[PDB]
């Protein structure tokens, strides 16, 4: 048998890109205790606009999954944080973000793209309509949200600020423009994989070889090289006289493919004996 | 608005000969310089097939059941049918579906809809232009939402005879409503042209609905709801076996039943059109 050496992938070209500039670079985000869940499905994340860019300082993921995005429906859920808050944009890490504004697991999440919104989210003096929660009864489980401005209370009693043990849980991010790195505003996306899927691995028709294939539905080995067979228009593939697939439509550029077998066979030997030789002719 | 029709006279059902029509493409496969059996839902050939005629102020558009699939063929010349209503009970209880053609596009939606008792289609009929389509007002809990491109429909009182003969196939399969269509220019006036006719897929419809039943609209022709000569037919699919010849182009030109007779069970076995004189032994009983 003769080893397949190459791959042909192809697939589509990519059903609908969701809207990374109308949702991760969108103009009105909201705090980490309450994140915007926006809701995206039958779509393609792809993060294709954002990943090649100088927007972004994390990167992180849990752009990479450009590469392996494919989840259920996945809520783009939309936030902005202090500076030193980028960093805990993590599952785990138990500071301000995870403890008492919005707490990640470590299964399913996506990429952190936290972005610099210093001209957009700040002011010179400081924007205050984005807080954080410092304090709350019981540390927060994944996944979930806190919006009330609750009365807190360190040890149980009934509230009304500013009476005897009394605080208030939402402290101000202090959004400036003249500050250093540790004040500024990121606005920030974090899928929560709550249908949408990453972008199409496509390359080479490696054409008369001996290759392994994935098309859209179709693997194996094969040798590759065009046809004469009038497909319809709703035909995806093609089959022999016998029921083994022979033939495709390629995926994005519609080309009709012949596939054949990718070789084997039987070999003898021929030889005139021990006694005269001991070179043989192989067929 | 949902009104009714109100000179709604008597029922047809004429009885018709199916002879040579409901054949169509079932997989996305290309086959050619070949024959091959399959089995799937098909329209037995020389079955009967009521025919719902439209007579002067015939009104022949009942809720008819469906239970798997229909036919759908019509001698048409004003196309007095371009909406169907599928679902179980077809109203705001349960989820329907609505595929109608407003002479702008094909428009179709998955919802809880509040229908008209007799829904129809709202045209003028000496002038030739589709007002409103009076099918449903409200829509609920919608699930799929489809529109068709744009085209300018011929909606008016045709004279001469019928010149469009249109071949439906809808297939409720697991979610999906299959759509078929096939066409013959015809030039006919009486009870049902024979001959071979094949289809081709359209539609791949993620609905998501029970489908027992569906409502055929006419479109209601008045210069008070009114009509004018058409026809319109309706047949089943029934899961039997057919073998099916290619051509080199991979286009069916000819198809047998295997329930006929024994004739034809027997050309089903020896998988050739062409059978020499001679005693063949064949399926037991
Ligand atoms: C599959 O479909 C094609 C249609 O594209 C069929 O090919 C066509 O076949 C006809 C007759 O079989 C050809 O007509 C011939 O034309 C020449 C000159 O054009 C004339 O001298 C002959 O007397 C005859 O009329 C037609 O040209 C041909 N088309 C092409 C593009 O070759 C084909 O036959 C179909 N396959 C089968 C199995 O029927
Ligand atoms: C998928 O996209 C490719 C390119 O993005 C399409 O290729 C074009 O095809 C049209 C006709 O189909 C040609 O006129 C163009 O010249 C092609 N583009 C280039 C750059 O040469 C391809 O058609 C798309 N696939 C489908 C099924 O439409
Ligand atoms: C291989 O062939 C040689 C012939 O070239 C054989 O050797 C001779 O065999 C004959 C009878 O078979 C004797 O009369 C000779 O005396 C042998 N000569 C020698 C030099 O041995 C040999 O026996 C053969 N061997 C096999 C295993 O077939
Ligand atoms: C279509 O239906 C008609 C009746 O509605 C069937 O016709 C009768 O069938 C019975 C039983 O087979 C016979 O005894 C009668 O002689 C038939 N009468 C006529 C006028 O044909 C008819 O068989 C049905 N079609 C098919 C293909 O079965
Ligand atoms: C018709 O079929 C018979 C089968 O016995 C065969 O003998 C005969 O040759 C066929 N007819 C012609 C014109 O070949």
């Amino acid at each position: 048998r003769v080893v397949p050496s190459g791959d042909v992938v192809r697939f589509p070209n990519i059903t609908n890109l969701c809207p990374f500039g109308e949702v991760f670079n969108a103009t009105k985000f909201p705090s980490v205790y309450a994140w915007e869940r926006k809701k995206i499905s039958n779509c393609v994340a792809d993060y294709s606009v954002l990943y090649n860019s100088t927007f972004f300082s994390t990167f992180k993921c849990y752009a990479t999954k450009l590469n392996d995005l494919c989840f259920s429906n996945v809520y783009a859920d939309s936030f902005v944080v202090k500076g030193d808050d980028v960093r805990q944009i993590a599952p785990g890490q138990t500071g301000v973000i995870a403890d008492y504004n919005y707490k990640l697991p470590d299964d399913f999440m996506g990429c952190v793209l936290a972005w610099n919104t210093r001209n957009i989210d700040a002011t010179s003096t400081g924007n205050y309509n984005y807080k954080y929660r410092y304090l709350r009864h019981g540390k927060l489980r994944p996944f979930e949200r806190d919006i009330s401005n609750v009365p807190f209370s360190p040890d149980g009693k009934p509230c009304t600020p500013p009476a005897l043990n009394c605080y208030w849980p939402l402290n101000d991010y202090g959004f400036y423009t003249t500050t250093g790195i540790g004040y500024q505003p990121y606005r920030v996306v974090v899928l929560s994989f709550e249908t949408v899927c990453g972008p199409k691995l496509s390359t080479d028709l490696i054409k008369n070889q001996c290759v392994n294939f994935n098309f859209n539905g179709l693997t194996g080995t094969g040798v590759l090289t065009p046809s004469s067979k009038r497909f319809q228009p709703f035909q995806q593939f093609g089959r022999d006289v016998s029921d083994f697939t022979d033939s495709v439509r390629d995926p994005k550029t519609s080309e009709i493919l012949d596939i054949s077998p990718c070789a084997f066979g039987g070999v003898s030997v021929i030889t005139p004996g021990t006694n005269a030789s001991s070179e043989v002719a192989v067929l | 608005r949902c009104t009714t029709f109100d000179d709604v006279q008597a029922p047809n059902y004429t009885q018709h000969t199916s002879s040579m029509r409901g054949v169509y493409y079932p997989d996305e496969i290309f086959r050619s310089d070949t024959l091959y059996l399959t089995q799937d839902l098909f329209l037995p050939f020389y079955s009967n097939v009521t025919g719902f005629h439209t007579i002067n102020h015939t009104f022949g558009n009942p809720v008819i059941p469906f239970k798997d699939g229909i036919y759908f063929a019509a001698t048409e010349k004003s196309n007095v049918v371009r909406g169907w209503v599928f679902g179980s009970t077809m109203n705001n209880k349960s989820q329907s579906v609505i595929i109608i053609n407003n002479s702008t596009n094909v428009v179709i939606r998955a919802c809880n809809f509040e229908l008209c008792d007799n829904p129809f289609f709202a045209v003028s009929k000496p002038m030739g232009t589709q007002t409103h389509t009076m099918i449903f007002d409200n829509a609920f809990n919608c699930t799929f939402e489809y529109i068709s491109d744009a085209f300018s429909l011929d909606v008016s009182e045709k004279s001469g005879n019928f010149k469009h003969l249109r071949e439906f196939v809808f297939k409720n399969k697991d979610g999906f409503l299959y759509v078929y269509k096939g066409y013959q220019p015809i030039d006919v006036v009486r009870d049902l042209p024979s001959g071979f006719n094949t289809l081709k897929p359209i539609f791949k419809l993620p609905l998501g609905i029970n489908i027992t039943n569906f409502r055929a609209i006419l479109t209601a022709f008045s210069p008070i709801w009114g009509t004018s000569a058409a026809a319109y037919f309706v047949g089943y699919l029934k899961p039997t076996t057919f073998m099916l010849k290619y051509d080199e182009n991979g286009t069916i030109t000819d198809a047998v039943d295997c329930s006929q007779n024994p004739l034809a069970e027997l050309k089903c076995s020896v998988k050739s059109f062409e059978i020499d004189k001679g005693i063949y032994q064949t399926s037991n009983f």
